RNA sequence: AAAAUUAGCUC
């Protein structure tokens, strides 16, 4: 009787933010990105990609609760490279890298096709 | 279930007739197949 | 000249025959051993196997003297034998004396036990709370279900069969009356939410009908002559004329005062329109709080005083949600933790998404051996493409058998298999053991049992709250 | 003879100290091992 | 500081299901499209039943929920329509919805089987698999029953139900050989190679590798029949790149209102 | 009315349980035949005196 | 990456990376040292893990343990051994215990949310299960277990015969009946101990019931050694079985068999499945287990 | 009874299914079964102690 | 105009039934007719 | 008493110990008696009118 | 009571394949090699045609008129 | 609290959170005083007025 | 805004 619909996990609610940047006082150069209506699918890949990047010395995500549809993603950088423009960069190489993928895989199947 | 009088109801036994649990063919099958023996509910002995 | 429940009993020590003839004396059928030899020989099996085509029956093999039955207080005089070849050959000389064989050893189980695979494989206590549990279980209870109007019926949507299915349970009818479905249930803990005796389902699996059964709840109500002045009639009680009213929708039914098939209901709504003269009081009934149903079907008859007698039934789709219910046929019983997405349940090497996860912690306490190898015969037979045998005491089942089959699928032996981390995608250092089995629903919902109060009414003797949901 | 009690039975071994007396002789029992002291008697059990 | 390059490489295409490779990528994106195939692809599918007569002998609720499992084929129109919930109109219109009505009486003495043939379909090419084998069994009927209804389609992912799942299994696996030891066998000869080994019988795993990084995903994605494969692993490309330039266009909003 | 899938489902399923009896005679007399050897480890039986 | 994803369930984590265990060939953490960082303040003690060998105290190596047992905590930091119940669960001393004692109970709470949710983010690259390769022997401890139990057999046998022609002297204080079943019971008795001994010895440290009995969460080695080695006696009223006809438990048995298996020894396990009688025999006692719950709920 | 020896075509046209096993009585449009108890043997001789 | 048609039980026949009136179908004449479904918007989701 | 609520329970380790996952039905039904003071006298308001 | 549509676990279409497994089953093919003619390869799909039982005949034996 | 109150740990306060399903939760390691096990268990929940 | 009673099930 009380199951939340289906819509509740991706669409937002009237007035909630859909990323929100928290700045952290633990350390120097740290944010906590928060992301609502989200899951581990939005949120592994940016994890990895930040990895990737050298100037980041830490990055993980989590989901406060399974039953919750909101992430936080923690990231840490050198304090001459502030964690927004890492997390643009990051989301930036990524979408470039799908695009690539997503046309070497539409020419490798229209070679299949009869080629 | 009173298996007896009516104005004696309390002297005899209870629950000799049930309700048929139909609620699986499983259910009603062990239900018409079922034993209960007469001693008293809850009783200190162990052996039977 | 004795009908074959009489029962002669000789007692050797003190020279005594009692013969017993009354009714009640509980007893079973054996087969009759002469010297060291059955007098059922391969003609009676073969007479017996064409029956149903000519006529041959039980009373044939009663008469030719091959069974007999022995009750209780003459057992106990019978050097009774398990199974004819073993226990007759010839060995150290143990009693080369038996006078009876039993049928089948697995015939001791009784209705709700019998359903049980391996039962010897299990702890008794478990055997037992499995038999509890059974008569607990949802399904189809009867085909007739759509005209009985009685009172708390539930019905399964897709109510499969077991991929391992007991000989004796062909006679209990259960494969064409099951009470559960076959799940393929991955024993490991994947997040945390099923470790104390809790479970974890599949979204999708619920989503595509996975144990999606159906509630109904029946109505009972007549008219009747309360006085010479008093007397009831159905109809819709209007806002002017009666005096004693409730604060809810009356429109919602028909003239005639009975609530129409197939219309929404929800908690505390007129069903029937019943009216008693003093002008009038609503003396109706309503539907319960938190019932939330449909309308299925509207009867209406005359009782045996003639008045008018009505029944109202109200079908409620139950959708699998966390809280409620579960249990194997081995005594594991759990409540539905959480439930997941595909997309974040684990996987196979193939899109084989477990549908349940148990606790493995479940196993070594309760010693239950017997649900792991109910999932390993499920796999191979799942495989194969045939149902898998199960009975109690066979001594052609072993797990060393059941592994050597399962390997020439591209299955590990022992039936486990490499998942990978639902989430991240990354393999699970544990091999996770994975395979179908039978799981049931019990009728113990969630909504059922679910309460809550504020300041609610209150008692007339002693001004107290009341009892009960 | 006849009216004594037969001593409980135990794997002895001097692998346990016993805190009650400082003596190694004792005895065991698997069931969680219970340890008996043999000349102090210490009582403990190890899980 | 940037992404990479990633490879493909299709081994086997059908009409049925593509088993691909993808190689020079990280494991967070393989299982992240993986993700995406089966739970973020839009599809059509029935989401509103209408039911005006039915005697059949099933629920009424069971009509809706098999008619809502049945797949339809969405080539070319999932792409045009928009969600139901962001339509600027009242009413399932065709553009933003595709209608769909049954009804069937039995009136011969044989029984019937109502299939998804009967879905007699507005659009043309919005149809359940029936084109090119039978056809999904909804409901039997016998003499005097009848079943007349009418529901619309609607476009969804899986995500919010099921219904709107494309794949029927996705085969994802890596690193066949457990080079990496992401998993350890307790007895490595007792288990059997895996299709896409390239280790030879003797063998049983290959040796550890500590500078080791997961290439090579395998991908066996296999559509339900609602879409082709090939353009199942397309939407699930274009609807992640889409969902990463929303969050990116969201953040820099952020960032610039701060 | 039972003529077509309510007569044909009677049918399949006669000889169905037709096939399985005759499948379990000749899995027990495959049974017999491979007497060679039976070395099995999970399996005992009781042997009294 | 999986250190700094764990770290982030820590909810007293001041925010700075440790110094990995392993700086080269490759920066890799331990168990250990991550934590650590879950144990609260400076806290300091001692404890011993489920399977410590006694005879390593007093040997050498006595503060660097081949086992890795000898729980040692200093200033909050776990230094050696192997966390397990005798650490974390409910005793005297405990690791939680000492938190608690320690630090103040908001600090235990959260070392509890902490522990709970790092080890269940890290069980997910774990993983655990249970299945029939945990309960499968090395075939060759299915050989001692049937030498051991033929061994037993024979013993009793021989028992009875020399009660039979009365060699088997009452024992002091007890009557003749008394002390053969008495020796019958203590000969079963250490065969089963000596199967189940047997069957430990042969498991493998990948097993999972080791894993779920050494860590105390759920289980027992008498567990594990019912589900392989062997079930055993099936008493009933501190007893073995009774004659429930005259002079023999079921009719199959013959009258004065005072034999293992026609009282109730369970010569079987719970992987190869039960003869009927001794099905029978495990149904009673699990039939006297429930009736003394209810009773001892009752009163 | 009246469905003494029917077919199970004239079950099913009465609202009945075949399998229902029977044997319980049908009081004011309720179920009712009869529990079988037991009892101590008549005309036999106990002595107990 | 609405006088509450029924189903008869098992000629499963039409019938036209009043208040005051007793419960009986025009033929052979049984005890048992349930009711005809609503006219309302009846709609289900797929779900 | 009244204020009292009975349900089923299930396992949730991301609660901690000193939490309780009560479900929204429950929580809507039962009320705790809250006194008006100028620091939350906009928050009751606001909630009156909700 | 009536075969679903689709594979609980996988969720490939299997509700218009009762039909054809049954007239395979008639015909000569026994289950085993039936499943696989069909094309269930995956053990998660072949229960639902093992596994399923056909109730809606016996629900379609009380017709409600003729 | 647990229907049987056995000892003192045996009714403990909790911080309340909502959650959508319909059913308490509470953080395992608090299954052990009540002696619950999450297989269909009952735990009462009482709320103060003042 | 409603009684007396019995039974089944559950931790
Ligand atoms: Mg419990
Ligand atoms: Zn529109
Ligand atoms: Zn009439
Ligand atoms: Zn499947």
């Amino acid at each position: 009787m009380n199951a939340p619909p289906a819509f509740e996990s991706f669409l937002l609610f009237e007035g909630e933010k859909k990323i929100t940047i928290n700045k952290d006082t633990k350390v120097p150069n740290a944010c906590l990105f928060t992301i609502n209506k989200e899951d581990h699918t939005l949120g592994n890949i940016i994890k990895s990609q930040l990895l990737k990047d050298p100037q980041v010395l830490f990055a993980g995500y989590k989901v406060p609760h399974p039953l919750e549809h909101k992430i936080i993603i923690r990231v840490q950088t050198t304090p001459d490279y502030s964690p927004q423009e890492a997390f643009t960069n990051a989301i930036t190489d990524l979408i470039s890298e799908l695009s690539l993928l997503e046309e070497r895989f539409r020419v490798a199947i229209k070679d299949k096709q009869e080629g | 279930g009173n298996w007896g009088d009516q104005k004696k109801a309390h002297q005899a036994r209870a629950g000799v007739s049930q309700v048929l649990n139909r609620l699986t063919f499983a259910s009603t099958l062990s239900h018409l197949r079922r034993l209960n023996s007469p001693i008293g509910r809850d009783g200190k002995l162990a052996k039977p | 000249i004795i009908v074959s429940e009489v029962s002669m009993i000789r007692d050797i020590r003190e020279r005594e025959i009692r013969i017993y003839t009354d009714a009640g004396r509980i007893c079973r059928p054996l087969l009759i051993v002469e010297k060291q030899k059955l007098l059922l020989k391969k003609r009676h099996i073969d007479q017996l196997k064409e029956r149903e085509y000519n006529n041959y029956s039980w009373q044939d093999l009663v008469a030719s003297g091959v069974v007999e039955y022995i009750d209780t207080l003459e057992e106990e005089t019978v050097m009774l034998a398990m199974t004819p070849d073993d226990l007759q050959e010839k060995e150290v000389a143990y009693c080369s004396t038996y006078t009876h064989c039993e049928i089948h050893p697995s015939m001791i189980l009784g209705v709700c036990a019998s359903i049980i695979p391996f039962p010897d494989h299990n702890q008794s206590p478990r055997n037992t709370y499995q038999s509890a549990m059974g008569k607990q279980a949802m399904g189809v209870y009867i085909t007739n279900f759509h005209v009985r109007m009685d009172t708390l019926a539930h019905v399964l949507y897709y109510p499969q069969k077991p991929l391992v299915t007991t000989r004796s349970m062909e006679y209990l009818r259960f494969r064409e009356l099951p009470a559960g479905i076959n799940s393929i249930v991955a024993i490991a803990s994947y997040t945390g939410y099923n470790q104390e005796d809790s479970v974890i389902m599949n979204r999708s699996a619920v989503d595509r009908g996975f144990f999606r059964s159906v509630f109904y709840r029946s109505y009972k109500e007549q008219e009747s002559k309360k006085g010479f002045d008093q007397e009831e009639v159905f109809e819709k009680p209007t806002r002017e004329t009666c005096q004693g009213m409730r604060h809810a929708i009356y429109d919602k039914l028909d003239d005639d005062g009975l609530i129409a098939p197939g219309v929404r209901v929800s908690g505390d709504d007129v069903i029937i329109g019943k009216t008693v003269t003093l002008t009038k009081r609503d003396c109706s009934t309503f539907l319960r709080t938190s019932e939330t149903g449909i309308v299925d079907q509207v009867m209406v008859t005359l009782n045996q005083e003639g008045y008018k007698f009505c029944k109202i039934r109200v079908r409620s789709v139950r959708i699998p949600q966390i809280g409620d219910k579960f249990a194997s046929r081995h005594g594991q019983k759990g409540t539905c933790g959480i439930q997941y997405r595909q997309e974040d349940m684990p996987f196979t090497c193939e899109g084989i998404t477990p549908d349940i996860i148990i606790n493995p912690h479940a196993i070594p306490s309760r010693m239950t051996i017997g649900h792991l190898i109910e999932c390993l015969q499920g796999k191979v037979s799942a495989n194969k493409g045939e149902i898998g045998d199960a009975t109690p005491f066979n001594d052609a089942v072993n797990v060393q058998k059941i592994s050597n089959l399962l390997s020439d699928y591209g299955y590990h032996l022992r039936g486990n298999e490499v998942l990978y981390n639902g989430f991240t995608g990354r393999k699970i250092t544990s091999q996770i053991f994975i395979g179908p089995t039978y799981y049931q629903r019990l009728k113990h919902m969630v909504d059922d049992k679910i309460h809550s109060r504020a300041r609610g009414p209150i008692q007339i003797l002693n001004r107290q709250p009341m009892e009960g949901r | 003879r006849e009216h004594q009690m037969a001593k409980t039975g135990g794997t002895q071994t001097d692998l346990f100290t016993c805190g009650k007396c400082k003596k190694k002789n004792c005895t065991y029992t698997q069931v969680t091992t219970f340890v008996v002291c043999n000349e102090c008697g210490n009582r403990w059990k190890f899980c | 500081p940037y992404a990479n390059q990633p490879t493909v490489r299709i081994t086997e295409l059908t009409d049925e299901n593509v088993k691909f490779i993808i190689e020079n990528t990280d494991l967070a994106v393989a299982n992240s499209i993986r993700r995406v195939f089966i739970a973020e692809v839009p599809i059509i599918a029935i989401d509103w039943v209408q039911i005006d007569a039915n005697s059949s002998v099933l629920h009424d609720e069971f009509i809706a929920h098999r008619l809502g499992l049945i797949p339809l084929t969405s080539d070319d129109i999932v792409d045009k329509l928009q969600y139901s919930r962001d339509c600027t109109c009242e009413e399932f219109c065709p553009e933003c919805s595709v209608e769909f009505t049954l009804d069937v009486r039995c009136n011969e003495d044989q029984t019937r089987h109502v299939t998804s043939r009967d879905l007699i379909s507005n659009s043309p090419r919005v149809i359940p698999v029936t084109s090119r084998q039978d056809d999904i069994l909804i409901v039997k009927l016998r003499k005097g029953q009848e079943l007349r209804l009418r529901a619309y389609a609607k476009k969804g992912f899986g995500k919010e139900h099921a219904k709107w799942n494309p794949t029927a299994g996705v085969a994802f696996e890596y690193d066949p050989d457990n080079a990496l030891r992401h998993t350890v066998y307790p007895k490595p000869e007792e288990w059997p190679k895996s299709e896409y080994s390239e280790l030879d019988e003797d063998e049983s795993q290959a040796p550890y590798d500590p500078n080791g990084k997961p290439e090579r995903f395998y991908y066996n994605v296999e559509s339900c029949g609602s879409l082709r494969p090939e353009t199942i692993v397309l939407s699930a490309l274009s609807g992640l790149k889409k969902k990463l330039s929303d969050l990116q266009t969201q953040l820099s909003h952020e960032i610039q209102s701060d | 009315q039972r003529t077509k899938n309510i007569s044909a489902i009677s049918y399949i399923n006669q000889r169905n349980r037709e096939w399985n009896i005759v499948e379990s005679e000749k899995a027990l007399v495959a049974e017999s035949h491979n007497m060679k050897n039976q070395q099995m480890d999970p399996f005992t039986r009781r042997q009294c005196k | 990456g999986e250190v700094m994803n764990l770290l982030m369930f820590l909810s007293t984590w001041d925010g700075k990376v440790p110094q990995p265990a392993i700086l080269k060939p490759r920066p890799l953490w331990t168990g250990k040292q991550i934590f650590s960082l879950i144990i609260p303040g400076h806290i300091n003690c001692i404890r011993t893990h489920s399977t410590h060998p006694d005879d390593e105290d007093s040997g050498p190596y006595k503060h660097i343990s081949p086992g890795d047992t000898k729980v040692v905590v200093e200033n909050g930091e776990l230094i050696m051994g192997i966390l397990c119940k005798k650490s974390l669960g409910t005793s005297a001393g405990s690791l939680v215990h000492i938190s608690y004692l320690e630090m103040g109970h908001d600090i235990t709470r959260l070392f509890y949310s902490n522990i709970q949710t790092v080890i269940n983010n890290w069980l997910l690259i774990e993983g655990h299960t249970i299945g029939i390769g945990d309960s499968i022997a090395d075939s060759k401890t299915y050989q001692d277990i049937q030498n051991t139990i033929k061994k037993a057999k024979q013993d009793v046998i021989e028992v009875i015969e020399k009660a039979h022609n009365n060699e088997l002297e009452p024992t002091p204080g007890n009557t003749l009946r008394q002390t053969f079943e008495n020796q019958v019971n203590r000969i079963l008795n250490d065969a089963r101990d000596k199967t189940g001994s047997s069957a430990q010895k042969s498991l493998s440290e990948y097993n999972n019931f080791k894993s779920m009995v050494v860590s105390g969460a759920k289980g027992s080695k008498i567990n594990i050694s019912q589900v392989i080695a062997v079930v055993g006696q099936q008493n009933v009223e501190g007893k073995r079985i009774p004659f429930g006809f005259k002079h023999r438990t079921l009719p199959h048995f013959i009258k004065d068999d005072y034999g293992p298996e026609s009282r109730g020894f369970v010569e079987n396990s719970y992987l190869a499945g039960l003869t009927p009688t001794e099905f029978f025999f495990h149904a009673m006692g699990g039939r006297e287990g429930l009736i003394d719950t209810a009773v001892k709920t009752a009163e | 009874c009246l469905l003494n020896g029917l077919t199970d075509r004239d079950l099913c046209e009465l609202n009945e299914c075949p399998l229902d096993p029977g044997g319980y009585f049908i009081i004011n449009g309720s179920e009712k079964v009869l529990i079988a108890q037991e009892k101590m043997a008549t005309n036999t001789v106990y002595v107990f102690a | 105009q609405q006088p509450m048609i029924y189903i008869c039980g098992e000629c499963h026949t039409e019938n036209e039934i009043k208040s005051r009136d007793p419960i009986r179908c025009r033929e052979c004449g049984y005890r048992i007719m349930y009711k005809k479904r609503t006219k309302r918007l009846v709609v289900f989701d797929a779900r | 008493v009244d204020f009292s609520a009975r349900t089923v329970i299930t396992p949730d380790p991301n609660l901690s110990i000193d939490q309780v996952g009560v479900p929204r039905s429950i929580a809507a039904n039962m009320t705790f008696a809250e006194i008006v003071t100028p620091f939350n006298i906009d928050r009751l308001q606001e909630l009156v009118r909700r | 009571m009536i075969i679903p549509v689709r594979c609980f676990t996988c969720g490939k279409i299997v509700g218009n394949k009762w039909e054809a497994y049954l007239g395979l089953l008639q015909a000569e093919y026994t289950e085993g090699d039936a499943l696989d003619a069909l094309g269930l390869k995956r053990y998660c799909c072949r229960r639902m045609l093992l596994a399923h039982v056909d109730l809606i005949e016996k629900l379609l034996n009380y017709a409600p008129l003729e | 609290n647990r229907q049987p109150t056995l000892h003192k740990m045996s009714m403990m306060g909790h911080r309340v959170r909502i959650l959508p399903w319909s059913t308490f939760r509470l953080n395992l390691s608090v299954t052990t005083p009540y002696n619950a096990d999450f297989d269909g268990d009952e735990m009462n929940l009482h709320l103060p007025q003042s």
